[PDB]
RNA sequence: CGAAGGUGUGCUGUGAGGCAUGCUGGAGGUAUCAGAAGUGCGAAUGCUGACAUAAGUAACGAUAAAGCGGGUGAAAAGCCCGCUCGCCGGAAGACCAAGGGUUCCUGUCCAACGUUAAUCGGGGCAGGGUGAGUCGACCCCUAAGGCGAGGCCGAAAGGCG
RNA sequence: UAAGGUGAUAUGAACCGUUAUAACCGGCGAUUUCCGAAUGGGGAAACCCAGUGUGUUUCGACACACUAUCAUUAACUGAAUCCAUAGGUUAAUGAGGCGAACCGGGGGAACUGAAACAUCUAAGUACCCCGAGGAAAAGAAAUCAACCGAGAUUCCCCCAGUAGCGGCGAGCGAACGGGGAGCAGCCCAGAGCCUGAAUCAGUGUGUGUGUUAGUGGAAGCGUCUGGAAAGGCGCGCGAUACAGGGUGACAGCCCCGUACACAAAAAUGCACAUGCUGUGAGCUCGAUGAGUAGGGCGGGACACGUGGUAUCCUGUCUGAAUAUGGGGGGACCAUCCUCCAAGGCUAAAUACUCCUGACUGACCGAUAGUGAACCAGUACCGUGAGGGAAAGGCGAAAAGAAC
């Protein structure tokens, strides 16, 4: 699914309002992308479907720390 | 805990022939008893070609409600109730009104 | 006819079950079908006896 | 005049049979509803 | 091993009828009722042991119970299996 | 009641 | 030594009603004064059941067709037997598959069912009847297609493979 | 417990038992075919076809056990490249499915109302999906208040159809504060001293109580009517028992019961005392939750529809201070007051009844009451989802009509 593997962002439904305030159901999608991150601890590349915000989160923290949290979450990466 | 048993001499309180004495032969699970010469029914027995050919009219015994018969004291010359008491570890029946054991 | 056979060893229990199944269970059944059996109450009595023996075997063997 | 119903045991079982209902969740709900109603025949049984 | 007791339960009862009688007197074969499963091998072994006779071949068929209309109600009889057992030249029963 | 054995019995033409 | 209900009769009030009683009925009913309503039916092409009308009328389901003798029986145009007549004969014959599910055969019965009668029947009741190494299914193999470990995708369900 | 019994329609045949292993009732055990999550593979459900390992009458052939998937853990193996990893096999643990409502979350209508209709309403309703429990959720202030003060959450009655929101239309609709039910506060982000130090969870023992079988249980007779009295008449007795049901018409005293007093070999829930196991008391110091708060853009939730709009949540792009710091007090600024977000746990009052027991009813009495008082969700109708009836009454007793 369109779920970020780091921040957990998932599509959220909402409305779009016209000038006449007409409301139609829409859906907001996270800015997901497939990226390969190099991990020195295991010395290989890991592919994660992460959002742009998640990629910023990975940069701010360590890739090792994020992987540990993912492992604790219980979902394989 | 049945007050009227297999082998008891009883009297009829209410019915076609009240006051008539007799002895019970069997008791039904529906609270009914059968006695001799109390409730006679002239059943029209059909003939059957089987081994038995009764034919005619048979004077059978009709069951009567257990509540309509009371065990007879046989000493005071009247009907009497029944109570239960434990003696030497066994439950036994006894009369009332100068109660004695059966 | 319940505690008489409680103290017997397993060998006799299997033996008595076999003759209960062999005789008075198969023979009675053939007699009843052919109409030569007049005491039909034996059939149920024999069947219950077989059940009794099997109950003992289970509580003897294994557990 | 050919009529709408042309019986066929194989088609009937493979279409409305018990295993056909259990394949999908909607069929499972169909069985669940009919159990609740107490129907004697859960499905078309051969 | 429950073969002995199994053989004591496959046989249910003999079958009596005009077809049964003519088959016995002519083809030296006995027709009898058996259990619902009653594989041909089990029937053959049971007849050899219980009746102490020699057998040649066994043919089995399944009879479907009839639908009966009892009182205000509809009912069905139970299916049963009958077997034709062909004895050899030496017959006992 | 319900019969469940419509097995095929094709007699040789 | 007779409640409710039912069915008549006689009195009574400007009215909806009330009172007494004959017969059936067979064990419940309820004064007065207050209280609460699923409280009053002639209509809604109202709903359910019962019963009328048309009416003893139309019709009795291919215009291939019947006649007679004997038998059984309470009863015979229809059942059984016999002798004629007529009809189908690339079928209105003999076989299956699919689909029905005992309608198959024997004994017995005629209430209902049969568009009439019925002794007759695919009707009722009872009994009997389906026998495989070679037939078929089962089984080995696969087409369209279905499902689908992992996998890919999808808010969930789930989709595809 | 027991002198009766072998369930019912439903009689019969053949039998068991009567002083104790007949039958019946309760606890604990045994057996428990096949289908169904179905789980060895498959399949048109109740069927077909297997592999491996354990023991056996003619080799023949038999009996039992195991063999699904997924997640976690451990062991052994193990590529593309040395190492390694992926992958594979084995063993253990847990899950799978079903179930009436109530609870939380993820999605989410239209009819209708506005006397049209698009904002709005209907409505976060119906419905679909996911997860857990006996309740769930929420819950110990970055909260209110007003510069006087209260101190977690939840539920009920007020405040109040009030203040506000609103094509300022139809409609929606608080809070502060007050009165009640019930009350309980803690832990981690870390070292030292002292180390069972209270409170908890799991397994033994003992007391009390309750559930699962039960036991005793008072006291009326005579005449009249009558098919039969429990009725009328006359005279008695019981009542810590005239609550009910049955019995040939209306029974406190005929029967079953009722108030009352007792009962448990065995299994069990609850409240205590006493053992074991595991985390864990108390004091000093320090620390005290960052892609977060906030902001731009687009939406949603708060009564509050972007309006002068605070507060919360979020898709997207940015982004601090960290206690001499930060948040809130309804645009916003200054001064004051109050609190300390970005980590968690927590019974009580609250919601519902598929099911079990007792009791009640100015509720129905067979076209009513559940669709179903009669083996009804049946017959029957439909390919299917699904729809869905009609049908109660002899008599006190079959004494159910011999001939």
């Amino acid at each position: 699914s369109r779920v970020c593997q780091v921040t957990g962002k998932r599509p959220v439904t909402g409305n779009n309002r016209s000038h006449a305030l007409n409301a139609t159901k829409r859906r907001f999608l996270p800015n997901l992308h497939s990226h390969r991150f190099w991990v020195e601890s295991e010395k290989r590349f890991v592919t994660l479907r992460v959002s742009a915000k998640g990629m910023r989160v990975i940069d701010k923290k360590g890739i090792d720390t994020v992987l540990a949290e993912l492992r604790a979450r219980g979902e394989k990466y | 805990a049945a007050k009227i048993r297999r082998d008891d001499e009883v009297i009829v309180l209410t019915g076609k022939d009240k006051g008539k004495r007799g002895k019970v032969k069997n008791v039904l699970s529906s609270g009914k008893v059968i006695v001799e010469g109390i409730n006679l029914v002239k059943k029209h027995q059909k003939p059957v070609p089987a081994l038995n050919q009764p034919g005619g009219i048979v004077e059978k015994e009709a069951a009567i409600q257990v509540s309509n018969v009371a065990i007879f004291n046989a000493a005071t010359g009247k009907a009497d109730r029944v109570g239960f008491r434990f003696e030497d570890g066994k439950k036994v029946r006894f009369f009332k009104s100068n109660s004695e054991t059966i | 006819m319940k505690a008489k056979e409680l103290r017997e060893k397993s060998v006799e229990e299997l033996n008595t079950e076999l003759l209960n199944l062999l005789r008075e269970q198969f023979n009675l059944r053939m007699q009843a079908a052919s109409g030569q059996l007049q005491q039909s109450h034996l059939l149920k009595q024999v069947r219950r006896d077989v059940a009794r023996v099997k109950t003992l075997l289970n509580e003897k063997a294994g557990a | 005049m050919k009529r709408t119903f042309q019986p066929s045991v194989l088609k009937r079982n493979r279409s409305h049979g018990f295993r056909a209902r259990m394949a999908t969740k909607n069929g499972r709900q169909v069985l669940a509803r009919r159990r609740a109603k107490g129907r004697a025949r859960l499905t078309v049984s051969k | 091993m429950i073969r002995e007791e199994r053989l004591l339960k496959v046989l249910r009862a003999p079958h009596v009828s005009e077809k049964a009688s003519t088959a016995m007197e002519k083809s030296n074969t006995i027709v009898l009722k058996v259990a619902k499963d009653a594989t041909k091998a089990e029937i053959k072994a049971a007849v050899q042991k219980l009746f102490e006779v020699e057998v040649e071949v066994v043919n089995t068929l399944v009879v479907k119970g009839k639908v009966k209309r009892h009182g205000q109600r509809i009912g069905r009889r139970s299916d049963w299996k009958k077997a034709y057992v062909t004895l050899k030249e030496g017959q006992n029963l | 009641r319900p019969v469940y054995i419509p097995r095929p019995r094709p007699p040789h033409p």
